[PDB]
RNA sequence: CACAGGUGGUCAGGUAGAGAAUACCAAGGCGCUUGAGAGAACUCGGGUGAAGGAACUAGGCAAAAUGGUGCCGUAACUUC
RNA sequence: AAUUCCUUGUCGGGUAAGUUCCGACCUGCACGAAUGGCGUAAUGAUGGCCAGGCUGUCUCCACCCGAGACUCAGUGAAAUU
RNA sequence: GAUGUCGGCUCAUCACAUCCUGGGGCUGAAGUAGGUCCCAAGGGUAUGGCUGUUCGCCAUUUAAAGUGGUACGCGAGCUGGGUUUAGAACGUCGUGAGACAGUUCGGUCCCUAUCUGCCGUGGGCGCUGGAGAACUGAGGGGGGCUGCUCCUAGUACGAGAGGACCGGAGUGGACGCAUCACUGGUGUUCGGGUUGUCAUGCCAAUGGCACUGCCCGGUAGCUAAAUGCGGAAGAGAUAAGUGCUGAAAGCAUCUAAGCACGAAACUUGCCCCGAGAUGAGUUCUCCCUGACCCUUUAAGGGUCCUGAAGGAACGUUGAAGACGACGACGUUGAUAGGCCGGGUGUGUAAGCGCAGCGAUGCGUUGAGCUAACCGGUACUAAUGAACCGUGAGGCUUAACCU
């Protein structure tokens, strides 16, 4: 009965949430700027931020790895090159979430998140 | 004679010089400080209000601070009274230490245990599962029957049912004291304590043989 | 399980004392434009901290 | 840290890394009430849970026809002595299939190094 | 462990070579027994020219568990294959002359010597 | 009923497979008109479980187990 | 016995222990020879029993994965009275 | 005008006409062990084959495997095994349809809890100024089981065999509470092996699907089969019983007076809840020390200023939790997330070169990765704020201070 558990369920299993989650990271990652509920940008956290700490180090077995989450190249390609040197500075915390309310069509509680600086 | 109040870290076996293996639980405890002294022409009986860890200033507001500062003793986690054997007596703002629990041998630890939450029957009162097959429908961890027919007609009081577990006082006794650390604070129990590691503790005096 | 007589409607106004709502008094002061908005939120604008956080 | 504190000062610091599948030889103190002798014990370690103070380690010997499988502590006192005379070649942490397929036919190899 | 309605073996040469454990021993409501019980067991086949039969039910001792034995130290012995010694219904006296396989330690402690003397191991 | 039901005929790809079974894909079509949170008791569909293996139960009910090819080999009875 | 109230008829096997089953006797209330008697290989989503493997059926339940059950947003019944 | 019947599973409660444990009397009571009777319900009171069986026989344990009530307890808790609507067959009766407290096979067990009842958790109000804490305890609830061995003691008894009372110390089964230190299980969020197929242009290497595709392990947490503890000792009043003195009744008499023992029975003593205990308890600490007007002139009303202590709300969250509620933190911070180090788990990552035609191995390398665990780190998120909560708290009496 999540006695020191962690790891959120979001109604779905396995398969589906490491799918979600994976989308959800490459559309950030491409993006910058995401608005979805409080808890799935909390989850999203866990995920993008060890991925930009991996992506801090430039290296083949390094870009391989990152290939083997978000399935694309052209994710990685953005990765190792653009947020690499703006983050090498910085020690956690790239990403952070503000809250803008609830949505009109099933009153769920909204958030943007995006990136320490944006480059904007 | 009085006991501590400690803070559970761990617990962790302990190896004798036979080999045998001794299971302890390991219980940081700070040097509690006398906050009230009662007496029996004020209160009506005797006991004495002490305190343990430290608190953020912050945190505290004003009616404790005052109190603290009335005996002269800084911020507090908690706030606890431990009744005398008629005849000790305590001073306040006093610290109490810890190496006089070395000839008792044997302690009593109450806590508060870990919380289950709404737990089911089965788990609460150790019920028996009823059977998984043979044409059951719906029904495998229910309680079953829970009275008689219409001739008592109402549910007894106290009966067993499912209910929340856990946040509760919890108390063992006869838990033998192994070694007790002066210069660290520390003490070592035999056996297994209630409650979850960092949650408060209070420790007393075996009061049976 | 149904129902033997039937309630009045003293026992269901009785039963609904508890699903009043709340309602909030203090949501926020913005420091730079003076708009209300929900704590810890970003306003209609996306104002929050005095900085803009959304760039339309 | 405060457990830790304790767990320290128990360690043994004679205590031999052994890789997982080799021939360990494991000497123990046996008591009859009056008098302590050493035990030896021949047998292959299957199972390593190196873990603080809690370290144990699982070997299997096979004697008299019949299997046998007993653990260890690696900070206990009881021991005496760890020795480890051939260094088996398994890939894998744990040796618990060595419980199905016959000693004959589960001949292990030595790493060569 | 050990308890009603289990598949044994024999850790000596009375005659038997497959015995039920069909009771325990010790007090009410015994549910399990360890490495050294008093236990009912039955003949399931044993040599014809065994010192037993086929049907026979006799008393018997615990040798090996396959769970494990608990020692002081936090150690369990663990075994492959789980026999028992012959006993006599009236006193508690084997049967078998020798025994095949490792013994624990234990016996000693509950006063079991017979087996401990004549078994060439632990 | 914008219903987990039924409704005749034709077209019949690739991989592996004896196969129109099965698993993934081609073209093509969809995510099944309520969503978002936490992961209590309990219910349903499942996975695994140290030791015993039917001792539970009216009853091996349900579960669990085997499952193919090639070769060797294969009992009582019999209308062969 | 698909037939027997006396019956768990008597004996043996199976089981540590068998009102079930099988094999021998007939004391057939109330079997019986085309409203057919006996046996019969194969066959049967047929009744009963036993054996081997197998397992949470159980001893003794524990954990985990999803859908409901809990909360919020919207729509919004019922039997009974 | 209707599933409602017997048995089985779960859940129990009450009575003692007591199965054991406990205290005794008599005995045709040497002792252990037995028979009878009295008090005592605190606790406990079995596993399997047959039959559906309740009941029974058998086999093996224990102290026993108690007797009954509760719609022969309990089917809006479960089972449908007996009987049994619709089918069919056997034996009997009837010419027959059909029947048979004669036998066999098979044969739908519904309901989303309105109220009382019970288990847990909350909101309002009150406890008479408000608020934060800590406790006494009126009451209520949980448990109260014992086998074996040893010393006493082979002592008393006993011709020997056999074998004590009382007391003390250990070790077992069941129950309950607690914990994950070990042993394991789970651990579909960790790593690895492997089959088919698809995709990343291709080789390599990865990703999806096929029950987590099938397996091997395994972090934390949970859990038991794992380990720690408990069933008290003692005190007071007693049932049966044993008594002292003692008249009525010159004796005698446990009783008429008085006094002393006496049981797992009752209350304490063990643990938990507990001042809604409206009989609303006790203690400590903190805060509030303005003005004016009107009316029917009094626990009156109205206006301006003031908004204290504290509470409330939001965010981060939890070994707290259905929601509530509880706990920790909010820049004067380690509350959560990320990062570093460490630990654990999996197992020798990719790439390079070499050997081998090839599969494959080798040095790089116990390498790479590592979730929930440990110690640090403001890098990010916990905004300045605002809302509720006031202005000294009635009457009468009693003791002091002027």
């Amino acid at each position: 009965m999540r006695h020191r558990k962690s790891g959120r369920q979001l109604n779905r299993n396995s398969s589906h949430r490491q799918a979600m989650f994976r989308n959800m990271a490459g559309s950030l990652v491409r993006h910058e700027i995401i608005k979805t509920t409080l808890p799935k940008a909390k989850e999203l956290r866990r995920v993008v931020e060890p991925l930009i700490t991996l992506a801090k180090t430039d290296s083949v077995a390094n870009r391989r790895l990152a290939f083997a989450r978000t399935r694309d190249n052209e994710i990685v390609a953005k990765l190792f090159n653009e947020l690499g040197p703006r983050f090498a500075s910085r020690a956690g915390g790239y990403t952070r979430i503000l809250k803008c309310g609830f949505r009109a069509g099933d009153n769920a509680p909204m958030a943007y998140i995006e990136l320490v600086d944006r480059s904007e | 004679m009085i006991g501590l109040v400690g803070k559970k870290v761990g617990m962790t076996r302990i190896f004798t010089e036979d080999g045998v293996s001794i299971p302890v639980t390991v219980i940081e405890v700070e040097a509690n400080r006398v906050t009230q002294v009662k007496d029996l022409a004020n209160d009506g009986y005797r006991a004495i209000q002490v305190t343990t860890g430290a608190k953020k200033a912050n945190r505290v507001t004003k009616p404790e601070a005052g109190h603290f500062a009335k005996a002269g003793v800084e911020a507090g986690r908690g706030l606890w009274e431990f009744r005398l054997a008629e005849g000790e007596e305590f001073t306040v703002g006093q610290s109490i230490s810890v190496e006089l629990f070395a000839d008792v041998k044997k302690v009593d630890v109450t806590g508060t245990s870990k919380g289950k939450g709404f737990a089911g029957t089965v788990k609460r009162w150790n019920f028996r599962t009823q059977d998984a097959t043979h044409g059951n429908s719906l029904s495998h961890r229910v309680p079953g029957s829970i009275g008689q027919n219409q001739t008592p007609g109402k549910v007894f009081k106290g009966k067993k049912m499912a209910g929340q577990m856990g946040n509760e006082r919890v108390t063992v006794q006869s838990l033998d004291v192994v070694r007790v650390d002066a210069e660290r604070n520390l003490l070592l129990v035999k056996g297994a304590v209630p409650g979850a590691t960092g949650s408060d503790l209070i420790v007393k005096p075996a009061v049976k043989a | 399980a149904v129902q033997q007589n039937k309630p009045t409607r003293s026992k269901r106004g009785m039963r609904r004392s508890h699903d009043a709502l709340t309602a909030v008094t203090s949501l926020s002061v913005d420091k730079t434009s003076g708009e209300k908005h929900l704590r810890h939120h970003i306003t209609a604008d996306g104002y929050y901290r005095g900085r803009k956080v959304i760039a339309k | 840290n405060i457990i830790k504190q304790l767990e320290q000062e128990q360690m043994k610091q004679d205590v031999p890394s052994f890789r997982p599948g080799d021939t360990v030889e494991v000497k123990v103190w046996v008591v009859e009430g009056s008098k302590k002798r050493l035990q030896a014990f021949e047998g292959v370690v299957i199972a390593i849970r190196n873990r603080g103070l809690h370290s144990a380690f699982t070997v299997r010997k096979i004697s008299n026809g019949e299997g046998v499988e007993r653990v260890f502590q690696t900070h206990s006192p009881v021991v005496d002595s760890i020795s480890v005379k051939r260094r088996g070649a398994v890939r894998k942490a744990k040796l618990y299939y060595l419980r199905e397929r016959t000693g004959k036919a589960a001949r292990i190899k030595e790493r060569l190094n | 462990m050990i308890q009603e309605q289990t598949m044994l073996n024999v850790a000596d040469n009375s005659g038997a070579r497959r015995v039920m454990c069909i009771k325990v021993l010790g007090g009410s409501h015994r549910r399990y027994a360890g490495v050294g019980d008093i236990i009912k067991i039955t003949i399931k086949e044993a040599i014809p020219r065994g010192k037993v039969k086929k049907g026979d039910v006799l008393k018997a001792v615990v040798v090996r568990t396959k769970k494990g034995v608990r020692r002081p130290d936090g150690s369990v012995i663990r075994f492959d294959g789980n026999a028992c010694v012959l006993l006599n219904n009236n006193s508690e006296q084997p049967i078998g002359t020798r025994i095949f396989g490792p013994v624990t330690r234990e016996l000693r402690s509950e006063k079991f010597m017979k087996i401990i003397s004549l078994a060439p191991e632990v």
